[PDB]
């Protein structure tokens, strides 16, 4: 029944040390046992609830409407669900990004700066990523 | 079965709704940037846009109290 | 019986689609490049027309929560 | 049965330490004892879906249709199906080629830079690349 249940006492084996590695893949398979009721609930419970928070906010006048398709008329911004690994795998993916664009630069040095991947100049917009404005220390063009 | 039921619906209810990392993602569709021929200059002040965006329904969602609905 | 279909379905859910990289590959038939005596310049070009449109392709895959119905 | 269902349970070894590499070991074990499944299931499922949505994508009239060959009438693009260890090592591959241009900068030096092996230039392409565009940081041409 604990096995079941997914509590945390089942992990645990009497006797010897357990590797980290094989705490997490026990995590693993402790986060796999529910998929199918992460899913369910991401399909029903985590869309509706957004559209109509975003419904009530239009309606309330505090943002103007979303444009439309003119092609088609559906609205040019969507709406996802994150559970899990993924929400909790976000940062892991910021990291690949990161590590890819750090491998890059071990591997080619400061002459890399000049025509593939952006050095991504870090100090106006990626500030007013996540809010906060620009400017302030940024010396304008 | 009472330790299981608090484990499992705290645990489903945190990872669900994470606290950090944003729960649904307002994603622009670059088909219809496409399709209407968009100059992909204005994606920057698109996506900052959609940010504000973003926080804005989350900080409406905190206000309501929607953590302890959803428990 | 149960926690082996969870488990097995969980994984293979997460294998077949992979949450970070792509799940299918659009790849310019060099072969036609060949054929037809296309400039190598062009492919610059060409890629990232196709990794635009892999990427529009993957954003309306998943607008139609396709995630939930292949589990 | 657990071993056929493939569960981490019947893994683990009562009594002595697993080392990392022995962990590995047994999960190319676990990976390959369902190849049959993967592989029935990428030749069924995953291509005739994406044929199938590229297809209503072009019907939207949302994007244009695909060059079609001179001499045969084939599409000049075509797909193909990542499953498993290749899902897991694409970013292998990726770092087999940079760690490929690394030993060779390695072994030349700085006067590698001049006739085989590219330095491949990070700042333009491979910002356009994984989308988003070129310029920005970029002094253009």
């Amino acid at each position: 029944l604990a096995f079941a249940f997914m509590l945390n006492t089942a992990i645990q084996r009497p006797g010897e040390r357990v590797t980290a590695e094989e705490i997490r893949y026990m995590a693993q398979e402790l986060d796999a046992g529910i998929s199918g009721l992460y899913s369910i609930l991401s399909r029903e419970l985590q869309l509706p609830l957004v559209r109509r928070l975003i419904h009530i906010l239009r309606r309330k006048r505090k943002l103007p409407d979303f444009p439309r398709s003119e092609v088609t008329g559906e609205p040019l911004i969507k709406e996802k669900a994150v559970t899990g690994i993924e929400a909790i795998g976000r940062g892991d993916d910021r990291n690949k990004l990161i590590d890819f664009i750090t491998t890059a630069n071990q591997a080619l040095g400061p002459q890399a700066m000049t025509q593939f991947l952006n050095v991504e100049e870090a100090l106006r917009r990626l500030a007013a990523s996540g809010s906060i404005d620009t400017t302030n220390l940024v010396k304008t063009k | 079965g009472a330790r299981g039921v608090g484990h499992m619906t705290s645990k489903l209810a945190v990872t669900l709704f994470p606290t950090n990392e944003h729960f649904f993602k307002l994603e622009i569709d670059s088909l219809a940037i496409l399709a209407s021929d968009q100059n992909p200059e204005m994606i920057t002040e698109f996506d900052s846009a959609l940010v504000k965006v973003e926080q804005a329904v989350m900080r409406m969602f905190e206000t309501i109290g929607g953590r302890a609905a959803m428990h």
